[PDB]
């Protein structure tokens, strides 16, 4: 019951607001340091807000006069209201429970808070063709899609030995593209057919995407 | 400005061995430091405060040693379990509450791999679209430090091509890079030969696959 | 009948934030051009009165107020003031009106370890000029602590990690608040005019 549940995270559009609750349980809110600590995706963790057990209220300067942190002392919550959100503040937001020297020995799961005027997109699944000795390798090409996650599969999960799905990398247009290859045999190249299965869940796109090899 | 750096970026060792992780703030911080492990997806989780200090509930074989502006984290036995990012935090650090490092992941080591390097043109699909993305695939190779530089006419490019790592392997413990190369189908027809060069530890030269526009 | 400002910046041993010692200054004729005019100050911030015109100024009362914090808290020593000293250490009332007084002390308070100690967890920010110097287990959970120290269970006052080689904002910091009182009493501090 030593736990920190945070929520409310998901995805807006820049400049609106968004508001991260985090239920305590184990220890009381009002008596601690109770921090809001942040990651951007592949960065490391930056320190967003704190607030005080008796009640002074301090930010980064990055998130200075946008964001504001306060607590529900009956519900033992933590909270941060990020107004006039910007695409920087694109994090994992951990709830934590700051012991000055003593370190943040309690931290929340994290909740995910993506900001960009990137609308919702479905995935282009393009081939990457075989063509060419030993074995071969193939794949998939997932483009121009928001946001996260695209679930990437081979021969409806057939065909999992080999396999390579990339992480995602944000593009210059605010949207992802991911790189999913395989290795196979090349004698497979004229027999087996290589069919990659791209699904994309929040644009509520499926793509089956065969891939045929080159001359 | 206090800067906290981490060393190594990326570190190699395997099950039962001593490992250190190098923390260096800028200026002297004497002991308010704490070191958290973090995995992809979890929370991070402390583990040393004030430097010394083991947090309850962690593994004896952590320590923190070091007073000031030189701190190391150690592993006296590397456990399967202890393969993770680790930051060093910076306590107290005035303007935001805390500073963290830029990580040190752990990783296994294993012997040298060179990489399968696959050159992949865009699909007549994907210039349907007006858009031409060359993908390099660098499959099942060791270490994580591989340079994947592309040629278009001979002319390196940069500033046009992403690169992404896939976590290293469960099986065989090594890395995959896909390095996608986006640029206009007019500028794609603006050039014929397009070529990505593979430095890394197990080629003794760099591995060049190219293919001309239109073949 | 001088005042005996000398027995309160130049004290040896001065005491840590969260037990910050107060002298009371009366009955003497306080001379503040020797702390104005003189002395090398990392901080000498006067408010709601100007250094300069204390020098033919009488007070019923003034009160030297003196503790260490290190660099980045001597900005928290000042009205309308947050963080971990002003909230839970040494409060300054938003009128305040005196000045406070700061200097690096890393020669004389860090050596190889010493130790000043500081008050990490209130459950409440501390009234102007409070003093909380009780040890009791700070309770940071549901379950009382019972004085003895564990998880959720935490001391209240921790050491100051001052050691010589920190940074300025880390390096030990003597702060004197000198504030002057306006009472409706016979005036015993004045300045030597
Ligand atoms: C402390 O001693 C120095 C030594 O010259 C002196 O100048 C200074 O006035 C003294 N401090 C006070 C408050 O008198």
């Amino acid at each position: 019951e030593v736990q920190l549940v945070e929520s409310g995270g998901g995805l807006i559009q820049p400049g609106g607001s968004l508001r991260l609750s985090c239920a305590a349980s184990g220890l009381t809110v009002s008596s601690n340091y109770m921090s809001w600590v942040r990651q951007a995706p592949g960065k490391g963790l930056e320190w967003v807000s704190v607030i005080y057990s008796g009640g002074s209220t301090f930010y980064a300067d990055s998130v200075k006069g946008r964001f504001t942190i306060s607590r529900d002392n009956s519900k033992n919550t933590l909270y941060l209201q990020m107004n006039s959100l910007r695409a920087e503040d694109t994090a994992v937001y951990y709830c934590a429970r700051d012991l000055d020297v003593y370190g943040l020995d309690v931290w929340g799961q994290g909740t995910t808070v993506t900001v960009s005027s990137a609308s919702t997109k479905g995935p282009s699944v393009f081939p990457l063709a075989p063509s060419s000795g030993g074995t071969a390798a193939l794949g998939c090409l997932v483009k121009d899609y928001f946001p996260e996650p695209v679930t990437v599969s081979w021969n409806s999960g057939a065909l999992t030995s080999g396999v390579h799905t990339f992480p995602a990398v944000l593009q210059s247009s605010g949207l992802y593209s991911l790189s999913s290859v395989v290795t196979v045999p090349s004698s497979s190249l004229g027999t087996q057919t290589y069919i990659c299965n791209v699904n994309h869940k929040p644009s509520n796109t499926k793509v089956d995407k065969k891939v045929e090899p080159k001359s | 400005d206090i800067v906290m750096t981490q060393s190594p970026s990326f570190l190699s060792a395997s099950v039962g061995d001593r490992v250190t992780i190098t923390c260096r703030a800028s200026q002297g911080i004497s002991s308010y430091l704490a070191w958290y492990q973090q995995k992809p997806g979890k929370a991070p989780k402390l583990l040393i405060y004030a430097a010394s200090t083991l947090q309850s509930g962690v593994p004896s074989r952590f320590s923190g040693s070091g007073s000031g502006t030189e701190f190391t984290l150690t592993i006296s036995s590397l456990q399967p379990e202890d393969f993770a990012t680790y930051y060093c935090q910076q306590l107290n650090s005035y303007p935001p509450k805390f500073t963290f490092g830029p990580g040190t992941k752990v990783e296994i080591k294993r012997t040298v791999a060179a990489p399968s390097v696959f050159i992949f043109p865009p699909s007549d699909e994907q210039l349907k679209s007006g858009t031409a993305s060359v993908v390099c695939l660098l499959n099942n190779f060791y270490p994580r430090e591989a340079k994947v530089q592309w040629k278009v006419d001979n002319a390196l490019q940069s500033g046009n091509s992403q690169e992404s790592v896939t976590e290293q392997d469960s099986k065989d413990s090594t890395y995959s890079l896909s390095s996608t190369l986006t640029l206009s189908k007019a500028d794609y027809e603006k050039h014929k030969v397009y070529a990505c060069e593979v430095t890394h530890q197990g080629l003794s030269s760099p591995v060049t696959k190219s293919f001309n526009r239109g073949e | 009948n001088l005042c005996p400002f000398g027995e309160v910046f130049n004290a040896t041993r001065f005491a840590s934030v969260y037990a910050w010692n107060r002298k009371r200054i009366s009955n003497c004729v306080a001379d503040y051009s020797v702390l104005y005019n003189s002395a090398s100050f990392s901080t000498f911030k006067c408010y709601g009165v100007s250094p300069t015109k204390l020098n033919d100024l009488c007070f019923t009362n003034v009160y030297a107020d003196s503790f260490v914090i290190r660099g980045d808290e001597v900005r928290q020593i000042a009205p309308g003031q947050t963080g971990k000293i002003a909230d839970y250490n040494y409060k300054l009332p938003d009128d305040f009106t005196g000045c406070v007084i700061a200097w690096n002390s890393n020669n004389l308070d860090s050596k190889v370890n010493y130790n000043y100690l500081y008050r990490l967890f209130r459950k409440s920010n501390l009234k102007p000029f409070e003093r909380d110097i009780s040890t009791e287990i700070y309770q940071a959970g549901s379950t009382p602590c019972n004085g003895v120290e564990g998880f959720n269970c935490y001391f209240p006052l921790q050491s100051y990690g001052f050691q010589p080689t920190n940074g300025v904002g880390y390096q030990p910091y003597r702060v004197v608040v000198l504030s002057f009182e306006l009472l409706h009493a016979p005036a015993t501090v004045c300045g030597p005019k």
